[PDB]
């Protein structure tokens, strides 16, 4: 990963250092979400995990909610609600 | 047979618990009873404007700046005029981006914006969890990966769903939208004003059947106008390109109909099967420029 | 089903308050009905 300085391509280096750990390293769609959670970085998760066409598995997403509620990760509760999770089913 | 599925299709909702309504009527219900339902039971007010949205299904990555202007612009026309936006309902294509535009510049102005969904009954994911009489229903907008089916858009307010041959069969909704558009235009816009309710059609990334839908309006009595916007990625941007090179009523400046037919088949592959025919449709659309 | 609850945002609001989780309690309060 190169950080092009001048064309605002792939903006400030923090997103680069962290997004670098998400690309390659295939790992899952899930584990990508879990890693942002431990870091408490929703901007990464929203933009670089909840991408268009991201094929989501089965209630793995629910298992993320269970992890966010314990950890007191409020903004990941908000996000997962917006992106399909149901408290009634959960 | 009895409609047997009418109530509240209240989406699970994300930030909110966005509500909605369903009736599941026939494919032969009369236009008088369709309207009668909307204002009597659902307690809707008569609109001073109708905006029908005909783009396509599966429209897939509207641009960044285009998203801002169309939304900000479309909400304003709707809230400032108390309008009914008519979409297809299915969360694929325009109905996605319309609901996206709502969410951006919401102002919870659903109070003043009554988006209505019209689709066939069967082509919709989780079809079976709605059957019943006056039933509050749950519904999951989970992007079920294996599902090639459609999902109803959470950011809508009403739904009318049209039976047909059966499940899978798609394209038996075109009549009801039109007959309703004729019906609303045959209502006076105010207790004091005699003119009928206007109808206008907006086009986002149209298509080889939409360019027949455009013509079908300009042939209509009265001739319903049409709006298009450039920056799209199918027929709207094309018929936008058709716009700049044409004179009033004229079919062509110095002949480029090979190059036009080249572009006609470039987007949707014809091979001069009927790419010529699509040109004479673009001909009659570049003709009546007093409504484009 | 039956192990579910009809109003889960109520069950979580009580949880967040018994666990002394105010920022979570405020969020869950805004979601659901009967806010007052």
């Amino acid at each position: 990963t190169v950080f092009h300085i001048g064309s605002e391509d792939h903006q400030d280096i923090d997103v680069a250092i962290l997004t670098a750990l998400l690309k390659g390293t295939n790992a899952s769609a899930f584990d990508q979400l879990i890693l942002t959670l431990a870091w408490d970085r929703v901007d990464i998760a929203k933009n670089h995990v909840f991408v268009y066409g991201q094929q989501w598995l089965v209630g793995s997403l629910e298992q993320a909610m269970l992890d966010a509620l314990v950890m007191d990760r409020v903004s990941f509760v908000k996000l997962l609600i917006e992106n399909g999770v149901s408290m009634h089913k959960f | 047979s009895p409609t047997d599925a009418y109530g509240v299709i209240n989406f699970q909702g994300g930030s909110h618990s966005y509500r909605a309504k369903y009736v599941r009527l026939s494919y032969d219900t009369k236009p008088e009873i369709i309207l009668q339902l909307l204002l009597k039971e659902w307690q809707m007010e008569l609109p001073k404007l109708v905006i029908s949205v005909h783009g396509g299904m599966q429209k897939f990555e509207l641009h960044p700046r285009i998203k801002q202007l169309l939304g900000k612009g479309l909400i304003k026309a709707a809230v400032t005029t108390g309008a009914w936006i008519l979409t297809g309902g299915v969360n694929t294509g325009v109905a996605k981006h319309v609901g996206d535009a709502l969410k951006e510049h919401a102002s919870r102005s659903s109070r003043k914006i009554c988006t209505i969904g019209i689709a066939p009954w069967g082509v919709i994911e989780n079809r079976n969890d709605l059957v019943g009489r006056d039933v509050v229903a749950p519904y999951q907008t989970l992007l079920n990966p294996l599902s090639k089916l459609n999902v109803l858009n959470n950011l809508h307010s009403h739904f009318i769903l049209v039976d047909d041959g059966t499940v899978g069969k798609y394209g038996a909704e075109v009549r009801l939208r039109r007959e309703l558009e004729k019906t609303i235009n045959q209502q006076r816009i105010h207790a004091r004003i005699g003119q009928g309710v206007p109808v206008v059609a907006l086009i986002f990334e149209g298509g080889p059947n939409v360019i027949l839908t455009v013509l079908e309006y300009l042939q209509e009595s009265p001739p319903v106008p049409v709006v298009v916007c450039e920056g799209t990625g199918r027929a709207a941007d094309l018929l936008a390109y058709i716009h700049k090179q044409t004179e009033e009523g004229g079919n062509l400046p110095d002949a480029a109909e090979p190059d036009i037919i080249s572009t006609i088949k470039k987007t949707f592959n014809f091979g001069q099967s009927e790419a010529v025919h699509l040109f004479q449709t673009m001909m009659e659309c570049m003709k009546k420029k007093e409504l484009i | 089903e039956t192990k579910r609850f009809p109003y889960p945002l109520n069950e979580l609001l009580i949880w967040a308050c018994l666990m002394k989780r105010q920022v979570m309690a405020r969020f869950l309060w805004q979601h659901g009905e009967e806010s007052m």
